[PDB]
């Protein structure tokens, strides 16, 4: 028997630890090797409320990456509160491994098993675990990618459905894949991410269809970020080292849905993208210089699993509600996967 | 730890720039609701500008005028606004709110707020004066007064001394009224005994900014 | 969603109980809580009632809140003087969407009277070919009004302008009447009368060479 609890978690792995990609090495030092048998005993007719923004592992993970993230990857100089930063700034190996995250002694995760769980309230079918599933910690904005999914339908999560100020959490039934290139041997900087616009087009169709039904068959309006920075305003990430902020657009073309047999909307879409080596930190500790590329071809190819979102305010519209693309952060990143999990201190 | 400020008038149509510098701490997790003020009413959401990232947002209603921005470092703020407006005179301001999302308190309100930023929006440029002396009149009742008459000037505002300040007895710095053409009519007056006169003469005292026009025409009874 | 209506109040006495709503067109739950608020000159517009919280550090127990319906109640027991200022309703809107703000009031709060003053145009006016006319108005409480201008013994229908109360140092009013003439018109009317009433005892000097 138990009380909700927060307490800190430990980490397992089976990084690899000749692997000098910091993933492994660190989960070498930092995580350890697997239960082959964890147990997990059903509880009949037994509902359980959960509430998936509290809870430390997120502030574990956050803090764990950002704290790596600041003594691992000194770029080349930073510019940080009132000082000044300079450096030598050389390349990595770089590939993240899945991370599970387990508990001690006096505490236990509970899991929600609810197919359709939203990720606050009660679960009828709840599972207790010793460790939970491997987590990648996926850095991205905007879209949540490599995730888990929903084993059922796409389930939409969020704070506070009245406030536009709470970013939208969506989970997606279905990955897609986004493909992103820097082809070998002129502008070194540049390069492009290519997606299929029908699987994303049709899933999303859906979810608007399926919108409606949450917004009183209302109009289902996407708009274009207000404005803002690259670093929070564009789906950024990272492969390989090198820095990608990537335009989201061509995306929510309104047009290019209602199942028109239509132009401009098709074929392989291949979407423009560019580097940058200097940003300001989203921890708001400044700003990074890295040094600059390597030769030859370069390619990272992602599945999308899961998307950040902001509502337009501006009630009284009684026709439309709007959206723009952008949520939170990666708090979201872990949250996605977390809806269904809390920690609870056995009394 | 919360001082908004900026300056009062410039021509409608064109665009304006915006300030409320705040407290780094209030910086870190607390958006900040521009709002505004109108001739003594209750106030106005426009937007909302987080402190993080610089995700900004305000109503969907200016989409192609529009823009937000910040200082995350320096612990400061600006604003930007398109298409002003002749009519456009009253005060700005700016509030917080720990909103479940900062303590574990997690209240949404707007705590404290700006000293106001004020606005005077005139299509008029910048006026040379129309000053004229205030012929008291000379006359129981033995106390008068003289004052001057502030006209035909642009913008605000207008400042008033006597005996070079040293004046103040019934000395009154009269309001301004920003009359229908757009010229202010501002006044002042002071009051004086039967028995000090002969020697006893008397001026009303401004400097007309813009113009730097510094004024202090002699105020007569008439010949 | 939702909207609002406020009534002004309130023309109180120094200490009486007042009870005032902050009523939403959603007449319901809502304003399911609401921030009234100080607003005052170089001040923060200083806010009185908070909800998920009480009233933070450095403030008195005197203001409780209540409602029922949508009958809202920013009640006061013991009214004060420097309650001679302005408070305005803040809305949750649900957390957005969106925001909106009630219509403010002011209780500061049958007899006269001011010490009136009227004057006529300078020379060097004339000598600019024009003339000012002041019809000031001054010394008296409340800062209340209903300005008439006449002439003499018939109406005036224009050439006039007339103020919000931008009173004195003293508490007591002040505000300054004005009159439009032609130098032509200055002198081809006979004589311009200003009646500021203040509580329809209403005494006036005129300018008539
Ligand atoms: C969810 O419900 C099914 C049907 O009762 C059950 O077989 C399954 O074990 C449940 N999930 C968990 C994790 O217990
Ligand atoms: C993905 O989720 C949507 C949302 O309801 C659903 O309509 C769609 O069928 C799902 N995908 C698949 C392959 O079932
Ligand atoms: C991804 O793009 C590369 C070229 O940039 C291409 O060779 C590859 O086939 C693409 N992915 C898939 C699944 O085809
Ligand atoms: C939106 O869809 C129309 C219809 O295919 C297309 O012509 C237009 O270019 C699209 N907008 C974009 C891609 O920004
Ligand atoms: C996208 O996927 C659909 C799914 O069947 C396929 O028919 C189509 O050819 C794909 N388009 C591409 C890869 O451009
Ligand atoms: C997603 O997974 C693929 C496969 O390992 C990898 O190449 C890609 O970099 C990953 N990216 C993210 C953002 O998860």
């Amino acid at each position: 028997v138990w009380k909700d609890a927060d307490t800190t978690l430990f980490c397992a792995s089976d990084a690899k630890a000749h692997e000098t990609e910091v993933h492994n090495v660190w989960a070498t030092h930092a995580c350890v090797p697997t239960d082959p048998n964890p147990q997990e005993i059903h509880l009949e007719n037994v509902t359980e409320n959960f509430n998936m923004w509290k809870n430390n592992m997120v502030e574990q993970m956050q803090e764990d990456v950002i704290s790596l993230w600041d003594q691992s990857l000194q770029p080349c100089v930073k510019l940080t509160g009132g000082s000044v930063i300079k450096q030598a700034c050389p390349k990595i190996s770089f590939d993240p491994i899945p991370i599970h995250y387990c508990t001690p002694a006096g505490y236990v995760i509970l899991k929600c098993n609810d197919k359709n769980f939203n990720g606050t309230g009660p679960c009828k079918n709840v599972s207790s675990v010793q460790c939970t599933h491997g987590i990648k910690p996926v850095v991205s904005t905007q879209l949540l990618l490599n995730g888990s999914l929903a084993e059922e339908e796409i389930i939409i999560r969020s704070e506070n459905l009245t406030n536009n100020a709470k970013t939208i959490i969506v989970h997606l039934n279905k990955s897609v894949e986004i493909n992103c290139t820097r082809p070998s041997n002129g502008d070194i900087r540049k390069a492009y991410c290519e997606i299929n616009g029908t699987k994303w087009n049709k899933v999303l169709k859906q979810v608007t269809e399926k919108l409606k039904e949450h917004f009183n068959n209302k109009t289902i309006i996407f708009q274009p970020p207000s404005g803002g920075d690259l670093e929070i305003t564009m789906h950024h990430f990272n492969c390989r080292g090198e820095f990608f902020y990537c335009n989201t657009t061509q995306l929510f073309n309104n047009t290019c849905i209602g199942n028109e047999t239509m132009k401009g909307c098709n074929g392989t879409i291949t979407l423009p993208c560019k580097i940058k080596q200097i940003i300001n930190m989203w921890q708001g500790t400044g700003q990074a210089m890295y040094a600059p590329p390597i030769d030859g071809k370069i390619n990272c190819v992602s599945n999308i699993t899961g998307i950040l979102l902001t509502r337009d305010g501006g009630a009284n519209n009684t026709s439309n509600e709007t959206f723009r693309p952008g949520g939170g952060n990666i708090k979201d990143n872990w949250r996605s996967e977390l809806y269904k999990y809390k920690v609870v201190q056995i009394e | 730890q919360l001082e908004q400020s900026g300056t009062a008038v410039r021509k409608p149509g064109a665009s304006v720039t915006l300030s409320c510098q705040a407290s780094g701490y209030n910086f870190v997790k607390y958006i900040i609701h521009w709002v505004r003020q109108k001739p003594g009413l209750g106030f106005e959401w426009v937007g909302m500008i987080d402190p993080y990232r610089g995700r900004p947002w305000s109503a969907h209603k200016f989409q192609g005028r529009l823009s937000l921005s910040r200082d995350t470092s320096m612990e400061i703020l600006y604003m930007t606004l398109t298409s002003l407006k002749s009519d456009d005179t009253a005060t700005y301001f700016c509030a917080r709110a720990e909103a479940a999302s900062d303590s574990h308190s997690r209240p949404i309100m707007f705590d404290h707020w700006g000293q106001g930023s004020l606005v005077t929006v005139s299509s008029a440029s910048t006026k040379g004066p129309s000053v004229f002396p205030l012929a008291p009149s000379s006359k129981s009742g033995g106390t008068a007064a003289l004052g001057c008459l502030v006209k035909d000037y642009f913008p605000e505002p207008v400042t008033v001394s006597w005996n070079s300040g040293a004046l103040t007895s019934g000395v009154h710095t009269f309001p301004a009224v920003l009359q229908s053409s757009g010229l202010y009519s501002l006044s002042s007056v002071v009051t004086v005994p039967s028995s000090s006169l002969g020697t006893q003469t008397y001026i009303c005292n401004v400097n007309h900014k813009p113009s730097n026009t510094k004024v202090d025409k002699k105020v007569e009874p008439k010949s | 969603q939702s909207a609002l209506t406020q009534p002004p109040s309130a023309s109180g006495a120094p200490g009486q109980r007042v009870t005032i709503s902050c009523s939403g067109g959603p007449s319901n739950v809502g304003g399911n809580y609401v921030y009234w608020y100080r607003q005052f000159p170089g001040t923060a517009p200083t806010l009185l009632i908070l909800r998920d919280d009480q009233r933070p550090s450095g403030v008195p127990d005197r203001f409780s809140a209540s409602k029922s319906g949508n009958s809202a109640s920013l009640a006061i027991s013991g009214l004060r003087p420097d309650d001679e200022g302005f408070y305005f309703c803040a809305t949750y809107d649900s957390d957005g969407s969106i925001r909106l703000f009630g219509g403010g009031t002011a209780l500061t709060v049958p007899k006269a009277a001011p010490s009136v003053t009227l004057f006529p145009p300078s020379s060097e006016e004339l000598q600019a070919n024009k003339a000012t006319l002041v019809c000031l108005i001054s010394d008296f409480y409340p800062g209340a009004v209903t300005v008439a201008w006449k002439a003499d013994s018939s109406p005036v229908k224009a050439g006039v302008e007339t103020t919000t109360p931008s009173k004195q140092s003293n508490n007591k009013y002040a505000a300054s009447s004005y009159l439009s003439l032609t130098p032509e018109q200055w002198k081809s009317h006979k004589s311009y009368s200003c009646q500021v009433t203040h509580e329809g005892s209403t005494v006036e000097k005129t300018v008539a060479p």
